[PDB]
């Protein structure tokens, strides 16, 4: 149960910072006038060509380095080596 | 693959509808080959209908490249295609065209 | 006419992109004269490409025929050429373009990529009359897209991916080859003149490797064997081409009927001046084998040379 509650409630940030960004600057005792009255950043973050492109080179290094990263943790796991060496060892032997 | 003397493009369609693409890769992409123009990209359109990924891949690491390759009418016949494993496109798509397909409809990419 | 061109600024370079690998792969380049002054390009590389001075300059060269070699070898050549240009800091200087000897470094480079992080300086310095696409490459310090697979009923070729950069040269004439080669000589012995960030008083080492070949291969190690500062050159046996004839010629010398070779105009021309020159220097020759030498590794052989 606190495990859980504790992955609610840090999702569950993100409406309540979208909610006080979506609202007037006055609390509701005093909107009343500003009721008659009536995203460069707490929403989104518009980029340029050249930053883009540096982005995707970015994300692109790093599917890199995953992918090699989980490709090095699998070739040296030990099932992986015990495999291997039954299999040449049998082929050895024929 | 030799009781023939095809081409390169029949050893390969052979190839594919056997699902053996090791064959492919130590006795059709070899030294010195020779390819006609376009062939390559049938090919390819063959293999994605047909869901050979190690083909896929193959042709992709021989030349193929996708910005050339795919077009409006490929993509439609790839929406379109039958040889394949069932999903369930055509259910979402008459539930979107509020279920009024006539026989045999052909799908667009404004449906999609 | 003694090459009626004009000397307009250069007009293509920058960068461009390879599509139709399986690789992702930028390569940098520049379209320029024979003409060009080392210096020049010294600067460029170090200031414009931002490339540190190498440790090590390995001058591959060999036979332009898109030839093949035994299985077993080609493998141990790449893991060697792999290992030695990575260790150390070095630059690889090639011909560019994707036939002969410069394929099989290509597919060297290509396996070494997936199982290592490692960036290789991979300089390729080709003429600028034989890429097959001389368009699409004009785009001043813009990126340009590249398309590997080529049709072979053309007589140019493409420019090997996985190269880091390329130097063009041109002369003039098109579809032509023999427009670089005295331009990579003059770069190679200014960059070894360079002083390393050693305080001894040594310069850069340079050596040679020489895989296949054939008859201007002989005059090459012989101008190397006969520079000012002689170069080293390590030979493989096993190549089969007029390498091979200088691994059976290193044998038990200081036999003609083992020399003639058929290769060239039959028994009628024979290269001897030229081979007996360069075995008079059998010191500075390197011949690899997989068997009875002791250095099983290219890479132990390359760097004990130096």
């Amino acid at each position: 149960v606190k495990s859980i509650s504790n992955q609610v409630w840090k999702f569950q940030r993100y409406q309540l910072i979208m909610t006080f960004h979506e609202r007037p600057v006055l609390p509701p005792p005093l909107i009343i006038f500003s009721h008659m009255t009536m995203r460069d950043y707490g929403l989104k973050l518009f980029i340029t060509d050249d930053e883009l492109k540096k982005v995707h080179d970015f994300e692109e290094q790093c599917i890199e380095e995953y992918f090699r990263e989980k490709d090095d943790r699998f070739n040296s796991s030990n099932d992986e080596r015990i495999r291997v060496t039954s299999e040449r060892v049998e082929n050895m032997s024929m | 693959l030799k009781g023939a003397n095809a081409s390169a493009p029949d050893q390969l369609s052979l190839a594919l509808a056997w699902n053996r693409v090791d064959i492919a890769r130590s006795q059709i992409f070899i030294y010195g080959q020779q390819w006609p123009v376009g062939s390559l990209e049938q090919a390819m359109l063959d293999a994605l209908v047909l869901d050979r990924v190690d083909f896929v891949k193959l042709l992709i690491e021989n030349g193929v490249s996708m910005h050339r390759f795919l077009t409006i009418s490929r993509l439609e016949e790839l929406y379109n295609t039958r040889h394949g494993p069932s999903n369930t496109l055509y259910h979402l798509v008459r539930d979107v065209k509020k279920g009024n397909l006539p026989p045999d409809y052909r799908i667009s990419l404004i449906d999609i | 006419i003694s090459k009626h061109t004009q000397l307009s600024p250069t007009d293509a370079f920058g960068t461009i992109e390879f599509q139709g690998g399986g690789h992702s792969n930028k390569a940098m380049y520049v379209r320029v004269s024979f003409d060009t002054k080392p210096d020049l390009l010294l600067h460029l590389m170090t200031k414009e490409w931002q490339l540190e001075l190498p440790k090590l300059l390995i001058s591959v060269h060999g036979g332009l025929q898109n030839f093949e070699l035994q299985p077993k070898l080609k493998q141990v050549f790449g893991k060697g050429l792999i290992k030695a240009a990575m260790t150390t800091g070095a630059w690889i200087f090639t011909g560019g373009v994707n036939t002969g000897v410069i394929r099989h470094v290509g597919d060297a480079l290509k396996d070494h990529a997936s199982k290592s992080r490692g960036k290789i300086c991979t300089i390729g310095i080709a003429p600028w009359g034989i890429v097959e696409n001389q368009e699409d490459l004009i785009g001043r310090d813009v990126v340009r897209p590249y398309q590997t697979m080529s049709n072979p009923m053309s007589k140019l070729t493409v420019l090997n991916s996985m190269h880091s950069h390329f130097i063009l040269a041109d002369n003039g004439t098109t579809g032509k080859y023999g427009a670089e080669v005295k331009l990579r000589r003059q770069l190679e012995k200014h960059i070894s003149l360079q002083k390393i960030n050693t305080r001894i008083g040594q310069g850069v080492p340079v050596v040679a490797l020489i895989v296949e070949g054939g008859p201007n291969v002989i005059s090459i190690v012989l101008e190397y064997l006969r520079d000012t500062p002689p170069v080293p050159v390590v030979v493989c046996d096993g190549s089969g081409r007029a390498s091979d004839i200088l691994a059976f010629g290193h044998k038990y010398s200081e036999v003609t009927i083992q020399k003639t070779f058929t290769y060239t105009r039959t028994q009628a021309q024979h290269l001897f001046i030229i081979l007996m020159e360069c075995m008079k220097k059998k010191e500075l020759i390197t011949v690899f084998r997989m068997g009875s030498e002791g250095h099983q590794d290219i890479d132990l052989a390359i760097l004990t040379a130096l």
